[PDB]
């Protein structure tokens, strides 16, 4: 299980075909191979899973164009939602 | 030939109805708002 | 000889006259006639001339008017007073004849029927009338000025 | 053609009539 | 359940869907086209090459009337000629003033140098997409190639799979198409034993082994001239050299939506059109961690 | 029923009359009729009767003058005096009518116009006028004496 | 022929036009200066 | 001769015409 | 050329074309069909029949585990058992009460009598016309086979002839047909690899002789009841027989236009339909008796 | 040649694939074979031609529903128009 | 001696030389070689002479472009007018 | 009597005046031209080839003065140097500095090539026509050639024959015109003297053996350098090969009116222009048959 | 003989004189001539006198004023009163001339024109006139006194 | 040349023009202010 | 010189007659 | 005080008023003020009130219509006769005020305005004027009747 | 950029002018048609 | 969202503006 799970995003390019750095960031218990997604219209990531067992924060990669854009990002079954500004390729 | 038979006497009995009332009608009224 | 049309607020509109075995009247007065014999009888139209007729009742055509064509210029009389017939028209004086005139026959010094008015046309100084006349054959003859409002 | 020119004659009636009704009432108010 | 969706015909793009449902966990299925191609399914009408001329021996004969009988051959010509060679000076050493006759005939054949390189006027017929597709959710790395058509199912991960009929019926190759090894050109070649003189197509067969040919290279036999006896002809050069110069607009060049062409299966690769339709029919097993 | 034509200068140089339902001038007299509605009337030309007319506007139909055939020899009147008619020709007195008199009318004894004066022809004696005048049809005739001087 | 179709149908119109329009303008003004 | 007498006859409807209307022109103003 | 005209398709009628022309005396063309023949061009998708059940004999192993890999054949199916036969009264006189596994599996092979019996189903494409066609004038009784579409040329009497496009478009012919030896059905045959249980094409092979079978009976492996080794299989009848008695509506039955059927070029003749237009070029030759 | 040429018909039938009996008359000089024909644009007859030299007048054999048409007829050259009254078979 | 003499063409053609075929009629007596000619302004004849010996009519070949011209032909002093409708070649 | 008539200048078109006149039977009189044929006279202006150039041998003196005298030859070029070649080692092996004279010439003579091929300027004159005309009046399919000119008479069948003047005078030859073998050229030469360098006409010669040439190649001595006693100099090349580029407009190309040329006796055959007046002088007798 | 010059207001702020064949007027006095005739002229200025003439109609020729250039020491006559000519000055009374008199006519006692005046000069006891006359050579002379107003 | 040609003329008819018409105008304004 | 003189005379007919028009016409209104 | 406004015809077509200042008149009355100084102003509109106003020229401001407000009820008189004032509304007899009254003020007895006349309501028996009028703090006012026609 | 630029300013301009006319004149004639 | 706002403020000009002035002309009127 993970609990609160927060998303912080560090970079964003329009370029099509994955770009940026999403990081999540939760507690959790026991762990496993927790996969993930984007819940959201557009904006994917490219990464089906990550494993939790460590103890620590997640890290992601996605992609999408826009200028800045929201998504949900779920982590096995926790959720979130993302955001940041961004840049030109 | 049913089409052609009931077509030609619809404006035939209607010819001779309209062609007289109108030729009559207006022959009468001629007279009539003549010889008055 | 002569009798009201009223319209339906019982006001004269206009006449009807007994003249030569009929009761005539102008077609564009539409009302009833005063009586209890001729309102009841069915019209003949006579369009082309303004008028509308049906025969007298037996007793009636006793008195009936008479009617003739022949009518040299000079001084004629209606209800309103003179007329004068000059150049083939009937005038009388301005603001003299209107509403309700219509039915009413011009008159000749023998007490025959000369005429029937129609309406008239105010020609500023005299006013002209458009009335029904016969010829010497009786064919129906209706005269109008320009500028006539049917009464 | 006998058949569709008796039966076409009828028909002829009302454009034949109503014109020499139409020429005789509108002659008659002219002259 | 039984998930719909669609994606679009793009090779490496990394496509999510998100499937949530009930009470079950949501799950995330990945499916990204490793390479499309399209190949459409054709028939070889026929084989066009450069021809060889073949003519025979003239059969002359004094003072005797020949007359040549219909042959097989392709675009076999025949004409018997007569005042052909007037004396023995005539060139015949014949007797007779004009009651000489010659034969001449002539045919062709297909070149030598046809079995080695020749062209291939073939019909590009309704054709059907590959693809390299590979499917992901949970566990399963696993590519799998399949038809993308309306019916064609596939099973992965115990799931049911069909990439539906592609949002659209465009190709790059029209009815007819000809290749000449290595390069595909759309084009309107001739209908067999339709060929035109001088023109590609003059001489068709169906094979380049076919024992069958049939070729119009317009050639006339000529009349000899009192000199020496020999047939000559009049004919008009091969359409296949003629078409070597016009051949013109390669597929090749030609990009549309990316599409790449090859001439081995004949195809196009990795063209990005369309959307396909994915569907499946997954258990309630794979909506595992519920 | 009579009306001034004016020069550009103001001066009459001929009248129009009001006659038989329209306005008429003798079309030499070149000049304005001295009316604001008849002046805006356009003329339709009778060249052959050195003629100009319009109809009447409705007001002035009424008392226009009478028009007739009829006038045997004798005497009759117009503007400047007596007017003799005989052997088929109207005479006046002579160094009696003259420039501007080209329109007015001749009348007789009942107020009725016999003819329109276009002008005339001095002979030594008496002068001899040219006239328009209408026959029993109404058809429209032009009498001009020899030595006629359109004045 | 397309001379001589063009040139007789070129004083036909102009014939039927002028003839007519001669022939109704002075019939027109030999009525209305005779009516008047 | 009969396309060039029917065609021939239209061009001399202005020498018709025109004939026609002069000659009736001339006369009703002589009279 | 230039004469044209147009006839009705039509068999033994006679047909007259009157052409005059200038200062040539008139000339009669009379030219009547011998016969049609309507023969889509189609193309063999498969071949079905009935099938032949083919079961191996079981492998039984006593306290060890087997495993079916998977194999080529037609709608193979495999499974291991397990628990199979108890103990040594089991019937497999095994020791392990349930240790024991069975190795069970089955396929499809084309029936025997395919080969002499079977039946095809094939893709009818836009068809074609033949044509008997005898033509005449003047002196030329010759008849003459030609197709009937807008381009072929074909010269008579020294007159090219060319008879246009059939004015429609009509065939006793659907899509996709399919023919029992004599008899020919318009028919909607399931695909390649398509095949349904228990009906039409449960079994399907490109070639009466093509090594490889497509099939589909549903054929299912059962569990052995402990008593004797064997292997029981629940299958679906053949799809063969049961269409022998859906076959329907024969074409041969049906008349539309008087079209007749014929199953060994699989055409129809003598249909009675459209007209054809007749063009020709003939020299002022032709018109001979000028 | 062949001059004046007349056609007197005999026989009409409705009937599709010939019938009636139509025949020519006329008057030639030398006489050969004279092909025949029909102009007209149905009404047809089954023969192409009929000959002449004997210096008489021919005969010839038609087809044709309609209750009464006419056709013109060539024979060799000169022509005509024929027609008459018809039944049904 | 030849007498009455009349003209009866049958085809006419615009091409320049010769086409057409114009035939003479006529009675004679005794026979002889007849001239023959042309009379008219233009519309030519490619036959001087043709004879008439055997009592009966004669036969000729003409020429001219016009689309429908008449021309005097005499036969060895009679005469005649002949003319007809004509066509392009 | 004294008929009188036109007729086209037509090949082959048959002609026919229709005479009848007074007690007569009229006479049908027929003549069509068999072949024209327009000559214009002309007159061998010059002739022109390529010339082969003569350089006599130098003559060195050394310490003494040269002096050339003037020369009768074509282009005669001559030139006495000075100060030529220095010392012994100046190439003359001379003594004195500059004392020394070296005489240089040369000339131009016709190529040897010349009286195989060569073109002839010629003046078209005033050209006349021939006639092949054919007459027949009765008896007298003979034929006979005249000259088409407004005076020469001819007797055919006892009548006088005048074929007048041609309606026009036109003619496909300029005043100029210029024959290289086979082919007739309109053109406009120079004048015998008039000869330019580098061009048609460089050298000319009345005829083609005529002894004298008039040649202007622009042919120039040089100055030796010292080195080697030789002449050396500056022509223009032949202007004939020139011509054999620029030669242009054939007459034999341009068909005007139909004309053909031939080079041998150089006329216009058959060309179809103006009308021959014909004038007879028939007698009474001709009228035969009256 | 005297013309009203007016403003475009329609009031008289000057005059026009008919006088020796042409009508002059003060060119200082800006405005139309109240005739139709002489509104309708060219004028030609004659500047240096402050005066614009034109020659007049025909028939303005005839009874046009007489201009004299002989007028002794005395009396002489205006519109609005006796005029005085003394010294070569010509003075009226104090407060009678003003706006609107220049072009008026200075007269003597024969109805012949002396002087024409174009403003005054007042002068505390009389008003001294500015005006043009003519020499016996008839010659243009413009006087102005000190104090000059152009009315 | 073209140009003193044009400019010499150019103020040539402009001389006699406009020093004709003031000689004139001022001789007839003073010939008539004078006259008067 | 003389094309100088007799162009360069015409140019001082503008300096001549307005001269001789200035000269007459302040002599005339200042004596 | 009063000036006539005319149609292009002449014909006086409604009033314009000097009063308070300024020269007023309603705005339906389209024409032109008879006066040379009035008829040059520009006017400003006062729609609301169907009037129109233009300030007064300097000489006109001394002598123009004096307004009160105050205006009991009584008896009154305009141009035609007497006028009652009761319950808010000025009456007049019937078939007294019509066409080319619009403009006219009431006055009261002591030669002051107290309204002025728009058009008026033939209500049978008398006539109920549409009036202008101003209050106490000098604000304008329309009162109009139902069946008012603005004459 | 240059479409939504473009665009806004184009009924930003029209707006503040439209917009201001309407509220000035409207104002002006509210003010003048009750202060008269 | 904020370039969005500013410029998408001044188009609220017109329906700010214009109803602030139709709002306030129709109430004046009213009254």
């Amino acid at each position: 299980l993970v609990s609160t799970v927060k998303c912080e995003v560090s970079e964003c390019t329009y370029s099509a075909d994955f770009g940026g750095m999403a990081t999540l960031q939760y507690v959790s218990d026991r762990e496993g191979q927790c996969p993930v997604h984007s819940h959201s219209s557009t904006a994917t990531l490219q990464e089906s899973t990550v494993h939790v067992l460590e103890k620590g924060a997640v890290t992601v990669h996605f992609s999408t164009a826009s200028p800045q854009a929201n998504f949900i990002v779920s982590l096995c079954g926790k959720k979130t939602t993302c955001n940041a500004e961004c840049k030109p390729p | 030939h049913p089409v052609y038979t009931i077509l030609a006497v619809a404006s035939a009995t209607v010819a001779m109805m309209i062609g007289v009332t109108v030729a009559v009608l207006c022959a009468c009224l001629a007279r009539r708002e003549c010889l008055t | 000889r002569l009798f009201d049309v009223k319209n339906e607020d019982g006001d004269v509109i206009g006449h009807a006259l007994a003249m030569e075995g009929k009761v005539m009247k102008p077609l564009h007065v539409k009302g009833t006639i005063d009586h209890p014999v001729l309102s009841k009888l069915k019209f003949t139209k006579s369009s082309a001339y303004d008028m509308e007729f049906a025969q007298l009742p037996v007793n009636m055509r006793s008195e009936a008017f008479t009617y003739t064509s022949e009518h040299p210029e000079g001084f004629y009389n209606w209800h309103h007073g003179a007329v004068q017939y000059s150049g083939g028209r009937f005038t009388i004086p301005r603001g003299v004849g209107g509403r309700g005139d219509s039915g009413r026959p011009i008159m000749d010094n023998s007490g025959r029927v000369v005429a029937i008015v129609l309406g008239g046309a105010d020609e500023g100084t005299r006013t002209a009338l458009s009335v029904v006349t016969w010829n010497s054959k009786g064919k129906t003859i209706k005269t109008t000025p320009e500028g006539t409002e049917e009464w | 053609w006998l058949f569709a020119l008796f039966g076409g004659a009828s028909s002829l009636l009302i454009i034949g009539l109503m014109i020499f009704a139409c020429s005789m009432m509108l002659t008659s108010t002219r002259r | 359940y039984e998930h719909a969706t669609t994606v679009p015909n793009v090779p490496q793009i990394p496509y999510k869907a998100l499937v949530e449902r009930a009470g079950y966990a949501p799950l995330n299925l990945e499916i990204t086209v490793m390479s499309s191609e399209v190949l459409p399914s054709t028939n070889q009408e026929y084989i066009t090459c450069k021809f060889t001329t073949v003519v025979p021996s003239p059969k002359i004969k004094c003072c005797g009337s020949l007359e040549c009988q219909p042959a097989a051959h392709a675009d076999y010509t025949c004409k018997v000629f007569g005042g052909v060679y007037p004396f023995m000076w005539g060139g015949a050493q014949c007797f007779c003033d004009s009651e000489n006759s010659q034969m001449s005939e002539a045919y062709v054949e297909l070149s030598a140098d046809c079995a080695s390189d020749h062209a291939q006027a073939i019909k590009v017929h309704t054709a059907a997409m590959k693809v390299g597709l590979r499917i992901v959710y949970g566990n399963t790395t696993s590519f799998l190639d399949v038809y993308v058509n309306g019916v064609t199912p596939g099973t992965s991960k115990d799931l049911k799979v069909i990439a539906g009929p592609i949002s659209a019926s465009f190709t790059p190759f029209d009815h007819k198409v000809v290749i000449h090894r290595g390069l595909v050109y759309n084009y309107d070649f001739p209908e067999y034993g339709a060929m035109k003189p001088g023109a590609f197509g003059d001489i068709q067969a169906t094979s380049l082994t076919s024992k069958d040919l049939i070729a119009s290279t317009d050639i006339r036999l000529l009349k000899p001239s009192a000199k020496n006896v020999h047939v000559p002809y009049t004919q008009a050069s091969s359409g296949f050299e003629m078409w070597k110069n016009n051949s013109g607009r390669p597929l090749q060049e030609t990009a549309p939506f990316g599409c790449k062409i090859a001439v081995n299966p004949l195809r196009a690769v990795d063209c990005s059109y369309g959307n396909i339709p994915i569907s499946i029919d997954i258990p309630n097993a794979a909506f595992i961690r519920t």
